[PDB]
């Protein structure tokens, strides 16, 4: 949907915070405090 | 086995990578669907042909 700047991505799984696009939500955790994007 | 009932037809396989039935299949191929802005058309856009 697009492309993020800002936001890492992690090979992880947890349930939606933010919808971003296809599959793609974002959420502000601490895996220093951060923005990170997952599936 | 389902005591002679066979779902091999609705149930998922592994063979190919979108892991649909054979009649979700027949149902994904029956409509023409007209994109969903996932491939990001702008760059094929912008080569006018
Ligand atoms: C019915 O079941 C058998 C074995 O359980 C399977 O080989 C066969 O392909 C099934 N029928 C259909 C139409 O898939």
């Amino acid at each position: 949907a697009g492309c993020l700047i800002g936001a890492e991505y992690v090979n992880n799984s947890y349930e939606c915070d933010i919808p971003i696009g296809a599959g793609i939500c974002a959420s502000y955790q601490t895996q220093s405090q951060s923005i990170i994007a997952y599936t | 086995y389902f005591g002679g009932f066979n779902f091999s037809q609705i149930l998922p396989d592994p063979s190919k990578p979108s892991k649909r039935s054979f009649i979700e299949d027949l149902l994904f191929n029956k409509v023409t669907l007209a994109d969903a802005g996932f491939i990001k058309q702008y760059g094929d856009c912008l080569g006018d042909i």
